[PDB]
């Protein structure tokens, strides 16, 4: 949103983790199609 | 012939002049040395030779008749036809510009090319004529065999067979005849190149000398083609100079160079297809067993590992939509030998485009042994179009080693550029304003006899200055009068609020104190205003801001009173917030200023009070940036153009081709006094000097230049007697001796009163010429109309580098030639490097963006926000960061700040590990407390830190450096290796210094380095502890260090008090 | 002969760089259904001027489509890959070119120097692109073309080609290399629209040990040699690097030897 | 006959004397005049502080005077070097070494380029030997030398001891006016009797 909200180390490595596997789930589907 | 030998052997034979051969050649030697510029000094060089001699003892001999020697005893006029001539020639072969009708002759960078490689002029006439950017490698040779150096080389019918033999061996084919002479010596070329046995003496004696003439056509040839800019057409050349120097072709080994290796090793290696990279990677081992050849496994590892091969790493920040800024970190993985490398290794460097056909920036590299297995950070500017390419390539190559460059594709495809800058605020075709548009007429009687009419920025500014009370944003030039717009916001807050406060922050000192002169004579001279200035002391700063209405200080100064703005009520409550030079805040005192200001809008916008911001600064092309984070509105935005300003400023660049700092400091002090003579002859100049003692020098040779033509002392426009009493008051002699001849000096180590008695005298029109240090530059209360800013650049000793001198104080030199009633116009001549003109030339008459530099420094920003419990978690840490300007430039340019990406997600995720990297530092240091990884609490070292404003390693320092049985000797070797005494000056011809006065402190240092600024530090706090004798630059940095030093032994004994020591806080 | 044709061909290739001048496309027959061709002119000026009139010269060519714009695809990165070709065919190796580059761009198909300019397509480049893309299912039988960039008189004429479905399994199926072999029909290939501009500027991409030219050296070459590609200006056929036969050939002092010149 | 013109006096001297009359002895009677005003008594020479430039024709003719000034100069310190190599190389070789022998061409190239401007100060001896080929090939390039020689005592006054040797030859007094030697004092003609 607008006020940046502050996460933790742990919180940015899980949600950089769950984008990461949302590109990989994305790329397996590119790759099926 | 025996007549002739009977000559020389029994004294018969006069030596007669034959220089009329080579007198283009000379002229153009002198041109480019700069010993003849105009046709009067080439006649007066002709004359000192010994043609003129030859030509007025022998007339007959030099083709001259009676009646020439009777019309011309003094041999005048056949000197003026042959400097003629001489011109004629040189600019038929477009090697110097020389104009016909004032006779001043202009050398170019062709004729520069063939002074310096010894060429003809013709051979450059027909190199300018024939070398092409689309040019081949077959091309290339037949243009290098086409000059003038080969012209009386005839092809012989007898070395016919041997040429025909010749040409079904050459690598590179010729496309001429055979009974070319061209094509003769591109065989003969290529046959000393893949070192082919000849048959014949003469066509060997030929070929050598083809060869020996070769090897300097081909060093201007590569000189030439990264003159033009050709890329590919300088890399053929620098291959054809590398296969000439080497004696080797270029698919040959790279083992062949070194004379240490056999030719039975080197045609094994050769024999089999292994590129040379592959070699590197093995062992002693597997490359004696990949080339069979175990005996010599260990001498190949030798020489692979004595190759010179170094890494480069590119880092990319694009600063502006057409520029960016790229630094090549070089780091030698080679064994440098001085058996193979020597003292020093040359490279060239170039950054060119994904064409490889245009280099936009060639430099080169010249890596020492001395500063050998170190890696190297080169600063370069590197253009960009809206037609980016996807990837650009430096290649570093060897200036003296064959088949030695490493390449480094820097990638543009995932840069995050920013946009497009906006067009700044125009000044309105308006009325001047007059003194009597201002209200209260004590403000304009302060103004009255200053100027009747205001300035045309000044009288659109005042509407929303005077007139109103929000946040304006000036950005103007230096000397379009942005303190006079200062002054009405100043008079707006008094007639406002009598008892308002009003301060008004600077980044220099001296302009602060400038500033604070000057408003104790407007101010409180005119209006009877308090107005006071900060000072380091933070007892009497609260007690300046009560009793002050208007406060100059510096961020550094202001930074200790905003830091507890919650306690000081009157910090709280102020009336205007002026700020000035906002320019400089991504550079020196950059991220104070910017967290100093975010500040000042956070407790604007949480006392209930909004307090009227005036940010003047420069000309800024992200000034909408800078509004949005000084909360400044749309139409108080008063940024104008740098083509703006009252007086007209011509910017010119002297390039020079130097890659030493010193020689180029040598060889720019006559072109200096040249561009003095051209530019403004009856009207004060100042002469930007590199270094404090070099300013002395460049006055030694500004009166010798002046002294050696006929207009001695020319630069002293007032009498002897009005500068007896000025020369009585000066100290040195040499200074009294150059001010006698108009010529006035000032630097670091100069006395103040001094410096003072030279702006005196400048300003009054006794001399003509300042010659004012690097330092001196934003301290100078002195208006010029020529500015020469020579040699921009500084030799730092702590890194050993010639780094290039910033935008700022760039900026600030070239406005302090404004002279409004004094000079129509305002010369300001930059005299740099080649490489540093482009972006000399870019920073002058485009606006510079500001760029937040506040990640670097954000450390002490998060203790003091977390010990004044501003920032108690890690959400208000992230809205402080937010509210400040670096998250304002963030959005603007994210690969600025390092950043992936400008969504809200990516700016999050940064500025989320940016406050965990800080929390981290803050923890490690022992100076805040992480509760549950969400919670910060301030410590006690973290409150000391932020109480004497001290940063959080020098408090880690005194923290893990003091012991509870320290003494004296360790309290000051500790309170000299904190990080304040970092930014020490470290120059040239100081490590000596240093070195003598080891032996002479009270207390020795275990290892001292001569390049650390711990280890002076700590050398000038024994000296001024025992009282010694040093230096002026000595004394100018132990002032500093004293300056500092209390507050350091303040912050020692609270260390020494916390941790429960009795004796070692005695001793501090 | 490889004695004086050798620098004719120096010479004639030294005088291709006129020939990038003058670029003709043969927009002719165009389906106006499939992606339309966006190749860049620097590209096209780079691969003009690394050919041979003699050698045929092909490369790769991967790139991605337009944003907002499924309709033509733009071929942005050209990859270079060890072969040695003869003046009616091209020896391109069968590694797939991999790299990080690449990873985020399709395979466009392959770009093939033609010295002389053909009314129909060469029925051996039909044959090379349906067995490639047999072989590496990367390549798709509706998004890879085979631009067929002829030689003219003073000016390099290009043309695009694409294989219909029939053409490929007919190429696939054939394997005779003889000049007119059986299944070659004038149904297999089907010219396609191609655009030149001048506001995205492509990558060229050059393998990391050896260099693309291999015509010079037929021994080295390996149809089954694995290659590995990295971002680098490629060199030209006739580049002392390309022919190192010709360089380290020959075998290894009383002359007039003036010391101390002015140099 | 010229031991006070050229170890008691420091004026520009014109030695016209024959091959094999010892001229390498006025040129080391000079050096040694040039290294009598750096006395130091504490150590042995002050070489840091002077320089002095042999030009010289021939490559072999000047290993040869720089072998000599090495065996001669061995006590005093003097470092004797051929200025050679690049221009990094020579630059790099003036600054580090006192004498330097080099060609004509040479150091006309070293002087264009600007390898010799940081060192200008310190050289103030230039025995130019050989100039009986002022009408050969290199006389050109030798006459620029000492016009700019000449242009820099006149402009930037720095005085420079200029010592010229060349052989018996005829019409010397205007070599003499060129190279600024005195007709009475400087001036040493020597005929094929000496």
């Amino acid at each position: 949103e607008a006020k940046p909200k502050f996460l933790s180390k742990a919180e940015r490595e899980a949600e950089a983790l769950k984008r990461r596997q949302q590109e990989v789930e994305e790329r397996q589907r590119m790759l099926e199609e | 012939e025996l007549q002739y030998y009977l000559s020389l052997l029994n004294q018969q034979l006069p030596i007669e002049s034959q220089m009329v051969s080579k007198l283009p050649d000379m002229l153009n030697a002198e041109i480019v040395l700069g010993n003849v510029q105009n046709a009067k000094d080439a006649v007066n060089w002709l004359g000192y030779a010994y043609l003129y001699i030859r030509m007025l003892r022998s007339p007959t001999l030099y083709g001259i008749s009676h009646d020439d020697l009777k019309g011309d005893p003094l041999l005048d006029q056949r000197r003026l036809d042959l400097v003629h001539t001489a011109a004629l020639m040189l600019d038929k072969n477009n090697l110097v510009k020389y104009d016909k009708k004032t006779g001043n002759f202009q050398v170019t960078e062709l004729g520069r090319i063939a002074s310096h490689y010894y060429i003809t002029n013709d051979t450059v006439q027909t190199y300018n004529q024939l070398l092409k950017p689309t040019l081949s490698e077959i091309e290339l040779f037949r243009v290098f065999s086409l000059s003038s150096e080969f012209k009386n080389i005839t092809v012989r019918e007898e070395e016919k067979l041997e040429l025909q033999k010749l040409l079904e061996r050459v690598p590179i084919p010729v496309k001429e005849s055979i009974e070319e002479p061209s094509a003769k010596i591109n065989v003969l070329l290529q046959a000393f190149i893949s070192q082919l046995k000849l048959e014949g003496f003469a066509l060997m004696a030929d070929m050598v000398y083809v060869t020996q003439s070769a090897g300097r056509l081909m060093r201007a040839i590569f000189e030439i083609v990264l003159n033009r800019g050709w890329a590919q057409l300088t890399d053929k050349t620098l291959n054809l100079c590398k296969m000439i120097d080497k004696r080797m072709w270029q698919s040959m080994c790279p083992l062949r160079q070194f004379r240490k290796l056999p030719e039975e090793v080197v045609k094994k290696i050769e024999k089999k297809n292994f590129p040379f990279e592959r070699l590197y990677d093995l062992n002693h081992n597997e490359i004696g067993e990949l080339i069979r050849m175990p005996k010599m496994g260990k001498t190949i590892h030798k020489y692979v590992h004595l190759f010179p091969k170094l890494e480069l790493s590119v880092h990319l920040q694009p600063i502006t939509r057409s520029t960016l800024k790229v630094e090549l970190t070089i780091t030698p993985d080679f064994q440098w030998d001085e058996k193979v490398h020597g003292s020093s290794e040359a490279f060239w460097i170039l950054v060119e485009d994904v064409d490889s056909e245009v280099i936009l920036h060639h430099e080169y590299f010249l890596l020492k042994a001395k500063y050998a297995q170190d890696e190297h950070l080169i600063t370069f500017f590197v253009p960009v179009f809206e037609p980016l390419p996807p990837q650009y390539f430096i290649r570093v190559v060897s200036d003296r080693w064959l088949s030695c460059e490493t390449q480094l594709p820097v990638s543009f495809r995932h840069l995050i550029l920013p946009e497009k800058y906006p067009p700044p605020t125009e000044l309105l075709d308006l009325q001047p304003l007059p003194v009597s548009a201002l209200r209260n007429s004590a403000f304009e009687s302060l103004y009255q006899d200053k100027f009747p009419f205001f300035n045309p920025i000044q009288t659109q500014v005042f509407n929303t200055v005077y007139n109103s009370d929000d946040n304006v944003f000036v950005g103007a030039p230096t000397g379009s009068g942005k303190t006079i717009c200062a002054e009405f916001a100043i008079l707006r807050m008094l007639l406002q609020s009598s008892e308002g406060r009003c301060v008004y922050i600077t980044p220099m000192e001296a302009l602060a104190e400038q500033v604070y002169m000057d408003w104790y004579e407007k101010f409180q001279d005119r209006l009877n205003k308090k107005v006071v200035l900060l000072t380091g002391e933070t007892s009497t700063d609260l007690k300046l801001l009560g009793k002050g209405n208007i406060i100059i200080s510096t961020p550094e100064k202001w930074d200790i009173l905003s830091r507890r703005w919650k306690q000081r009520k009157n910090v709280q409550n102020i009336n205007l917030f002026v700020v000035d030079e906002v320019h400089l805040i991504g550079g020196e005192n950059g991220p104070v200023l910017e967290v100093i200001c975010s500040r000042m809008r956070y407790i604007s916008s949480q006392i209930e009070r909004p307090i009227r911001i005036v940010a003047l600064s420069s000309s800024l092309s992200n000034a909408k940036d800078v509004a949005h984070w000084l909360g400044c509105s749309a139409t108080s935005t008063f940024n104008f153009h740098p083509n703006v300003r009252p007086v007209p400023l011509e910017l010119h660049i002297q390039g020079f081709n130097i890659s030493h700092t010193q020689t180029r400091l040598l060889s720019m002090a006559k072109p200096v006094y040249h561009a003095i003579t051209k530019h403004s002859p009856k009207k004060p100049v100042i002469v930007f000097v590199p270094s404090r003692k070099q300013t002395r020098l460049t006055a030694i040779d500004i009166l010798t230049t002046c002294a050696a033509d006929i207009q001695r002392q020319r630069f002293l426009h007032c009498t002897e007697k009005d500068l007896i009493p000025y020369l009585e008051k000066l100290s040195d002699s040499t200074l009294k001796e150059t001010l006698l001849n108009g010529v006035g000096y000032l630097h670091e180590g100069l006395s103040p009163m001094e410096r003072r008695l030279v702006e005196q005298l400048f300003s009054s029109g006794a001399i003509q010429v300042v010659v004012a240090s690097r330092s001196l530059c934003w301290g100078m209360n002195v208006a010029a109309h020529l500015v020469i800013i020579m040699d921009t650049q500084y030799y730092n000793g702590k890194i050993h580098a010639y780094v290039d001198y910033p935008i700022y104080d760039v900026l600030q030199m070239v406005g302090h030639a404004n002279r409004p009633l004094q000079d129509d116009e305002g010369r300001c001549v930059i005299m740099c490097q080649g490489s540093k003109k482009d972006f000399f030339k870019k920073f002058l008459y485009e606006p510079l963006p500001v760029e937040s530099h506040l990640d670097h420094c954000m450390h002490d920003h998060f203790n003091a926000e977390i010990v004044t419990k501003t920032i108690e978690n890690k959400q208000d840490a992230v809205d402080y960061l937010t509210w400040t300007f670096l998250y304002r430039r963030m959005t603007q340019n994210p690969n600025y700040y390092n950043l992936q990406g400008i969504s809200h997600r990516h700016l999050s995720d940064h500025l989320s590990e940016l406050v965990e990297q800080t929390l981290s530092d803050l923890e490690q240091s022992k100076c805040i407390s992480i509760e549950d990884e969400m919670d910060v609490a301030p410590l006690n070292l973290g409150m000391i830190a932020a109480y004497y404003y001290i940063n959080y390693t020098t408090i880690e320092l005194f923290s893990m450096s003091l012991n509870a049985k320290t003494k004296v000797r360790g309290l000051i070797e500790i309170i000299s290796n904190a990080a304040e005494y970092e930014n020490i000056p470290i120059r040239h011809h100081e490590d000596n210094l240093l070195r003598q006065l080891a032996q002479k402190v009270p207390h020795k240092l275990n290892n001292p380095k001569f390049n650390d600024p711990h280890v002076k530090t700590n050398l000038l706090l024994q000296a001024h502890l025992s009282r010694m004798q040093l230096s002026a630059e000595l004394q100018s940095d132990t002032e500093e260090i004293l300056s500092k030093a209390i507050r350091l032994i303040q912050a020692c004994v609270d260390v020494l008090s916390s941790n429960g020591w009795l004796s070692p806080a005695l001793a501090a | 002969s490889s004695k004086t044709e050798w620098r004719v061909r120096a010479i004639s290739a030294a005088n291709l760089h006129l020939r990038t001048n003058h670029i003709y496309v043969s927009s002719d027959d165009i389906k106006e259904t499939g992606y339309t061709y966006i190749l860049p002119k620097n590209v096209l000026k780079k691969f003009i001027c690394i050919s041979d009139l003699r050698a045929q010269i092909a490369g790769y060519l991967y790139g991605v489509s337009p944003p907002d714009n499924p309709q033509v695809k733009e071929i942005r990165c050209i990859v270079m890959v060890p072969q040695w070709g003869t003046h009616q065919t091209v020896h391109l190796p069968g590694q797939l070119p991999q790299h990080e580059y690449l990873k985020e761009m399709e395979p466009l198909g392959w770009i093939h120097t033609q010295p002389n300019e053909s009314p129909q397509l060469s029925p051996q480049d039909v044959t090379t692109h349906a067995k490639i893309m047999a072989d590496n299912p990367s390549w798709d039988g509706e998004k890879t073309i085979i631009i067929t960039c002829s030689f003219t008189p003073g000016s390099c004429t290009l043309t695009a080609y694409k294989l219909t479905p029939s053409g490929y399994e007919w190429g696939r199926q054939n394997t005779d290399k003889g000049n007119n072999p059986k299944g070659y029909l004038p149904s297999h290939y089907e010219r396609v629209q191609m655009l030149l501009s001048d506001r995205f500027l492509g990558f060229f991409m050059v393998p990391a040990q050896s260099s693309w030219n291999y015509n010079f050296m037929g021994v080295r070459h390996d149809p089954n040699m694995k290659y590995e590609l990295q971002l680098a200006n490629p060199k030209e056929f006739y580049h002392e690097v390309h022919r190192p036969s010709h360089f380290l050939n020959f075998a290894l002092v009383y002359s007039a030897d003036r010391e101390d010149l002015y140099a | 006959k010229l031991y006070r013109a050229a170890l008691e006096t420091d004026e520009n001297l014109l030695l016209c004397a024959p091959t094999g009359a010892g001229k390498t002895n006025v040129a080391l009677m000079c050096m040694l005049r040039e290294i009598g005003k750096h006395i130091n008594m504490d150590g042995t020479i002050n070489v840091d502080d002077f320089k002095i430039i042999y030009i010289a024709p021939m490559r072999s003719l000047v290993q040869e005077m720089v072998g000599s000034f090495g065996k001669r100069l061995a006590t005093y310190g003097i470092t004797v070097a051929e200025l050679t190599g690049d221009h990094q190389l020579c630059k790099e070789e003036i600054s580090a070494t006192q004498i330097i022998v080099c060609t004509p061409e040479k150091w006309d190239i070293i002087t264009r380029k600007g390898g010799e401007r940081t060192y200008t100060q310190l050289v103030r001896l230039i025995i130019l030997d050989e100039i009986h080929l002022l009408h050969d090939d290199r006389g050109p390039v030798l006459e620029a030398l000492v016009a700019r020689a000449i242009r820099n005592i006149e402009m930037t006054q720095e005085d420079v001891r200029l010592i010229g040797l060349s052989a018996t030859l005829p019409n010397y007094e205007d070599v003499a006016t060129f190279l600024r030697v005195d007709p009475a004092k400087g001036l040493f003609y020597f005929d094929n009797s000496f």
